[PDB]
RNA sequence: GCGAGAGACCGAUAGCGAACAAGUACAGUGAUGGAAAGAUGAAAAGAACUUUGAAAAGAGAGUGAAAAAGUACGUGAAAUUGUUGAAAGGGAAGGGCUUGAGAUCAGACUUGGUAUUUUGCAUGCGGUUUACCGGGCCAG
RNA sequence: GCCUAGACCGAGGACUGCGGUUUUUACCUAGGAUGUUGGCAUAAUGAUCUUAAGUCGCCCGUCUUGAAACACGGACCAAGGAGUCUAACGUCUAUGCGAGUGUUUGGGUGUAAAACCCGUACGCGUAAUGAAAGUGAACGAAGGUGGGGGCCCAUUAGGGUGCA
RNA sequence: UUGCUUAAUUGAACGUGGACAAUUGAAUGAAGAGCUUUUAGUGGGCCAUUUUUGGUAAGCAGAACUGGCGAUGCGGGAUGA
RNA sequence: AGCGUGCUACUUAUACUUCACCGUGAUUGCUGUUUUGACGCUUUCACGAGUAGGCAGGCGUGGAGGUCAGUGACGAAGCCUU
């Protein structure tokens, strides 16, 4: 027998695999399972775990977030990587030429980069001119912005979304919202 | 005509092979004269410690004096208790000590800190002062190296080279050493070795085994006689 | 059993063995067995037949005689290990034995003429050098059993 | 594939220590130490046998 | 599909994952939302703060028509102009020619000012205006006509 | 209600209660309650005749592709039962593990290689038995 | 240091490593059993069934702190027999498009309840907050500080840039 | 640096710049650390050592810490949570 | 063959040591030899009790789309059987 200092059996915790059967996806990780295996690059580590994210973990990136990360001092001329889709913002007054490589490109996304001089290329063309990520740049979107987390973590006095289907003066508004009606929490 | 394309990559690489341990042998070499020399030195000085300490005893005795012994710095302390009904403190310090089964053997360096871990886990070990044969016949039948999280037979010196090179040690017999006049990287070669898993004693415990080596069991302090017990469990 | 199709990744092929590093060592035999010994036999058609040891074969066997004309045992070859090796010796340096190896014995009822006028050569010396010790004859004519109260565990060969 | 004990085969014996080589040449296991014949307890040690 | 679901997996288990001695019951705690003072409490004050209570004064008879006012912020005004003709707009705008912007017929009731405008001048058509968004139309070169 | 066309539905304890002389037989004073129950065979060709028996029936026989399809009707499970055979059995029986005994089953003389003997066939094919090479299994 | 008795095991399957003996790029006991002999192939060998013998073995299911219970159901067998569907929802995942999205209410069309095509509205989202009248999101490179994967310059170290 | 504080050029807090380099400041261990969402069952317990309350006591009732049974087979205590 | 005590040997758990095999978790490496399986192959190490309960991977049934130009009156399905 053993005194067990750690549960037994226990998996990772980590994806190492898409859930996806997407062939295409899995193509793609076909060639970085390779590539992080083979190049002692830090860069095709990262893209083969990032490969495996949902659909959450890997929140669109808006063309307005790869312009700021290309105003960065020095990074005006690097390759912006984005594992997932990339978005219009017709917010925007203004896009740079730049070299952009995605998953997906929106219609809007496609006709910004092309208008304003750029490339949008795939993660497989990235792999040929830049086999170890050089001179690259890797953008994220945001994970906290989505609807789901406004209620994650509720409780007194802690300031986030009640799970509600209406919202008014009817709803969850009088006794324990209110010093007026007993408490505020 | 594969035949002759696979005979060819075969006769080529053995080729290669061959110069490539021709030199490898010829480097190794002197590795080989530097650890031999290293094992002499320490046979030497273990014989001239054994020697000096035997000759300050009997200049003691002949000067009207009384020689005494050092402290040991080293222990060997045995997990003779199974892994049920033990309570949350001594079940941290045997899951300290790595002694997660029964029969499972560690080398602990003498300090207090140390002192006071063993002595919360008196009642469940047996363990005591190891001779140098008995490190040696440890290490060479039981010794196990932590690799990567993995329990690896030390079969070859390059594995111990591999992971202890940094701290001086480049052969079984330079771990030995530092095991048993405890050095400045006992810490490290220590916890480098897989806890000790030995077998039962051939002719067997005393009649109650958890019960003070004193009072007649075999918990506690043996000292000398952890040798006895390590010979009859290894 | 069920419909599970083999696929191309199935070989067929048998691999080779590995190089084996089982080089053989020459058999050590008892010091008991010295040519001239008398043994007794264990097992087989002679068991219990008292014969005299003449020379190790390659083989790792043991020749042996009866001899033939006092036992009915001929010349054959028997193993080692089926041997009680007794403290009784006859002086062998006079029987030649050159001849004799294991092609000798080599499978081909009958009895072949060579071996016959080998049974008789032999068996001439091995008379020969019997009758010097009394009752060595008679010893060999006898069969060995095991009486009742008798410990082989104690007793000496 | 399989642990050879070094206090079983030789062979792995010399291969991780070689001083052994050495040590079976010299008879280091049996080697004698010069001294003289002495007893250094004829005084003040007698304290042991009576009090 | 059924056959996906763990009612399947628990066949041959005595209780059907619904343990042996709480079991599975018809209603314990009540139907709906039963004893939400009492002894649902403790879950309706975690989760639901709030619910009890009338708050702010009725409204009978609220037509919910008379509050149609979608808004629009500055840095989406310029995507009422034509996509094909943006550019041209962009570049020959002028004190003495600027692009109209009719908020109202493309379904916006008050602009609001949030966000940065192209500093060209702009003629926007609204209902309503902060006070804020109307301050940045002007510093542009831009004005604000109000329609009904 | 009338007239139609359909179905990832059920398949005679299901599907309407009812696939049938089903709101039938039957119960209750009454209001009401309310079943069970489909299948020989392509075709009755539904077994003439003889014989034993008081008869039902049986035995021959006949029809049939089948009577291992006879309206006790296709197929014909289990509980339960008869006979035959085998075995076991001192106040239950039954089970696991292990081996014995009996019965059953399995497997390399392989698609074995080399020529011979020797024979059926379309110079050649398969078989067979004798030689040698070697192989399978159990052991020393 | 030396001699000696027995038991169990033989995983792996061309070579690759570390050593030893080196008489030699020789051999070895040194990264896991080979060699040889006999017998058997109408069979020695192995399995199952039945049964005997040895040893152990209380009736399942259930509620229960506790069941073999002197707690409850169960004589036997066959067939049937119990977390479903729906309205509205939470988390997670996959997919399409994306500041939009959703063809199917409807219209067109058809080989006719399918498939194919169409668009206005509308729902949700794109703004919140206040009981309400109402008001309504850039000081700054859409902020500062300490971390931060990755990337850039380096040359242990060090510096720059630093998404989530 | 401040709108705070001091009689103040005093302090408070947050800072710019500079010095102290792997014995960077005890031991031992570390199938690594940290983080999030969501949901099941449960909410009758009991026992052993030790501490301990009521009671004459109880195979009684009630607490403290730990370990167990429950949920657990295996060897021993003949038998037995 | 009782009681107190000492000694030598001996007995045997699903425990400990070494080994074989199963599974789980991790791990070494695998595309100019990746080579018709990379959801694949391979090296190494550790671990394996379980009611209520969760999850995973599978076995079986009625019916449906597709496929096997599948079996079948020269015998389907069903039923009995060391
Ligand atoms: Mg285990
Ligand atoms: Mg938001
Ligand atoms: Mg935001
Ligand atoms: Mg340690
Ligand atoms: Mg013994
Ligand atoms: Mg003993
Ligand atoms: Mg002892
Ligand atoms: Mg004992
Ligand atoms: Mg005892
Ligand atoms: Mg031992
Ligand atoms: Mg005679
Ligand atoms: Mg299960
Ligand atoms: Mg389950
Ligand atoms: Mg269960
Ligand atoms: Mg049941
Ligand atoms: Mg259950
Ligand atoms: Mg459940
Ligand atoms: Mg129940
Ligand atoms: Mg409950
Ligand atoms: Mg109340
Ligand atoms: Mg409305
Ligand atoms: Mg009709
Ligand atoms: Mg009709
Ligand atoms: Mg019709
Ligand atoms: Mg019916
Ligand atoms: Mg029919
Ligand atoms: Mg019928
Ligand atoms: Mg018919
Ligand atoms: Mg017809
Ligand atoms: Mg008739
Ligand atoms: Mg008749
Ligand atoms: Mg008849
Ligand atoms: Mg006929
Ligand atoms: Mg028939
Ligand atoms: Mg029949
Ligand atoms: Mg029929
Ligand atoms: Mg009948
Ligand atoms: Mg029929
Ligand atoms: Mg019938
Ligand atoms: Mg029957
Ligand atoms: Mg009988
Ligand atoms: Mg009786
Ligand atoms: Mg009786
Ligand atoms: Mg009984
Ligand atoms: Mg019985
Ligand atoms: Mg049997
Ligand atoms: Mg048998
Ligand atoms: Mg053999
Ligand atoms: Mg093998
Ligand atoms: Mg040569
Ligand atoms: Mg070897
Ligand atoms: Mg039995
Ligand atoms: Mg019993
Ligand atoms: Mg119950
Ligand atoms: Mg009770
Ligand atoms: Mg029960
Ligand atoms: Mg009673
Ligand atoms: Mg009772
Ligand atoms: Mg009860
Ligand atoms: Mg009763
Ligand atoms: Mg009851
Ligand atoms: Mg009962
Ligand atoms: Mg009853
Ligand atoms: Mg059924
Ligand atoms: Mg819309
Ligand atoms: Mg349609
Ligand atoms: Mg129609
Ligand atoms: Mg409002
Ligand atoms: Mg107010
Ligand atoms: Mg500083
Ligand atoms: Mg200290
Ligand atoms: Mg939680
Ligand atoms: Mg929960
Ligand atoms: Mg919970
Ligand atoms: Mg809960
Ligand atoms: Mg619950
Ligand atoms: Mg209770
Ligand atoms: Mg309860
Ligand atoms: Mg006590
Ligand atoms: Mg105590
Ligand atoms: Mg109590
Ligand atoms: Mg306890
Ligand atoms: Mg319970
Ligand atoms: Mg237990
Ligand atoms: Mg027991
Ligand atoms: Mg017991
Ligand atoms: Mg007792
Ligand atoms: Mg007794
Ligand atoms: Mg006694
Ligand atoms: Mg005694
Ligand atoms: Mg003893
Ligand atoms: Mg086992
Ligand atoms: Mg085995
Ligand atoms: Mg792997
Ligand atoms: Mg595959
Ligand atoms: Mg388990
Ligand atoms: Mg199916
Ligand atoms: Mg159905
Ligand atoms: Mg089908
Ligand atoms: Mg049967």
């Amino acid at each position: 027998g053993r005194d067990h200092t750690s549960k037994q059996h226990v998996r990772s915790g980590h994806r190492t695999a898409p859930k996806s059967d997407n062939v295409y996806l899995q193509l793609l990780v076909k060639l970085y399972s390779f590539l992080a295996r083979r190049t002692d690059a830090p860069f095709n580590k990262v893209i083969l775990k990032s490969l495996f994210l949902s659909k959450i973990n890997r929140p669109p990136v808006s063309v307005s977030r790869i312009s700021r990360a290309l105003k960065q001092k020095g990074a005006a001329e690097k390759t912006i990587v984005v594992v997932g889709t990339v978005t219009d913002d017709n917010r925007l007054l203004e896009f740079p030429k730049a070299t952009i490589a995605a998953l997906r490109f929106t219609a809007g996304a496609k006709d910004r980069i092309l208008k304003n001089g750029g490339e949008a290329i795939t993660l497989d063309q990235l792999a040929l001119r830049a086999p170890k990520g050089q001179n690259t740049l890797i953008v994220r979107g945001p994970r906290n912005s989505r609807e789901a987390v406004r209620h994650f973590g509720f409780g007194p006095h802690k300031g986030k979304a009640p799970r509600i289907l209406s919202k008014g003066r009817k709803f969850e508004r009088a006794r324990g919202r209110r010093r007026s009606r007993g408490f505020k929490v | 005509e594969t035949l002759q394309k696979k005979e060819k990559a075969q006769q080529k690489t053995a080729e290669e092979r061959a110069a490539a341990k021709k030199v490898r042998k010829a480097a190794n070499k002197e590795k080989r004269k530097v650890i031999f020399d290293r094992a002499a030195a320490y046979q030497k000085e273990y014989t001239e410690a054994e020697r000096s300490v035997i000759k300050a005893k009997r200049d003691a005795k002949a000067s009207n004096s009384y020689y005494v012994d050092a402290q040991p710095k080293l222990v060997f302390v045995v997990r003779i208790k199974g892994i049920n009904k033990i309570p949350p403190k001594p079940r941290k310090v045997l899951q300290l000590l790595r002694l997660t089964q029964i029969n499972a053997g560690v080398f602990v360096r003498l300090t207090k800190a140390t002192s006071e871990l063993i002595k919360l886990a008196e009642p469940y070990v047996a363990y005591g002062y190891p001779s140098l044969s008995t490190i040696r016949q440890l290490v060479y039948k039981r010794g196990f190296g932590k690799v990567n999280k993995q329990r690896i037979a030390l079969s070859d010196n390059a594995i111990i080279e591999a992971n202890l090179g940094k701290f001086n040690i480049l052969s079984i017999e330079d771990l030995i050493h530092e095991i048993y006049t405890v050095g400045p990287n006992f810490k490290q070669v220590s916890n480098f070795l897989w806890p000790f898993k030995l077998s039962n004693p051939n002719g067997g415990f005393r009649a109650r085994k958890f019960q003070h080596f004193i009072q007649g069991g075999d918990t506690g302090n043996r000292e000398q006689f952890i040798n006895a017990l390590v010979k009859q469990m290894n | 059993m069920s419909q599970v199709a083999p696929k191309w990744y199935q070989s067929e092929d048998v691999p080779a063995p590995k190089q084996t590093r089982k080089t053989a060592r020459p058999q050590k035999l008892r010091a008991s067995l010295v040519p001239g010994t008398v043994l007794i036999l264990l097992a087989g058609r002679f068991r219990g037949k008292r014969v005299v040891y003449l020379k190790n074969l390659e083989d790792n066997t043991l020749l042996v005689s009866g001899p033939f004309k006092v036992n009915g045992v001929p010349l054959r070859r028997v193993n080692a290990r089926y041997v009680i090796a007794t403290s009784t010796k006859v002086n062998v340096s006079g029987v030649d034995v050159s001849k004799f190896n294991v092609e000798y014995f080599a499978r081909e009822k009958e009895i072949k003429a060579e071996r016959v006028a080998d049974q008789k050569s032999v068996d001439a010396a091995l008379l020969s050098e019997i009758k010097k010790t009394p009752l060595l004859k008679q010893y060999l004519a006898a069969s060995f059993s095991l009486k009742n109260g008798d410990r082989p565990h104690l007793l000496k060969f | 594939v399989l642990k050879k004990n070094p206090l079983k085969n030789k062979q792995v014996l010399l291969r991780l220590n070689p001083y052994a080589k050495a040590y079976a040449a010299e008879k280091v296991g049996s080697a004698k130490v010069e001294q003289a014949k002495v007893k250094p307890s004829k005084g003040q040690f007698a304290e042991v046998l009576k009090n | 599909p059924t056959r996906l679901t763990k009612t399947r997996k628990h066949r041959g288990n005595v209780s059907a994952g619904k343990g042996r001695i709480g079991k599975h019951r018809k209603h314990p705690g009540g139907r709906g939302k039963a004893g939400g003072q009492h002894h649902h409490r403790t879950n309706l004050d975690k989760y639901h703060p709030g619910y009890f209570g009338k708050v702010g004064m009725r409204y009978f008879h609220k037509q919910q028509n008379h509050f149609w006012r979608p808004e629009i912020n500055l840095d989406k005004l310029w995507t009422l102009v034509d996509s094909e003709k943006k550019d041209e707009y962009l570049s020959k705008s002028s004190a003495s020619a600027a692009p109209v912007i009719d908020t109202l017929a493309h379904g916006y009731g008050k602009v609001l000012g949030k966000g940065r405008l192209p500093e060209v001048p702009v003629i926007v058509k609204a209902r309503f205006v902060s006070k804020l968004a109307e301050e940045k139309i002007r510093a542009v070169g831009g004005v604000v006509e109000l329609v009904a």
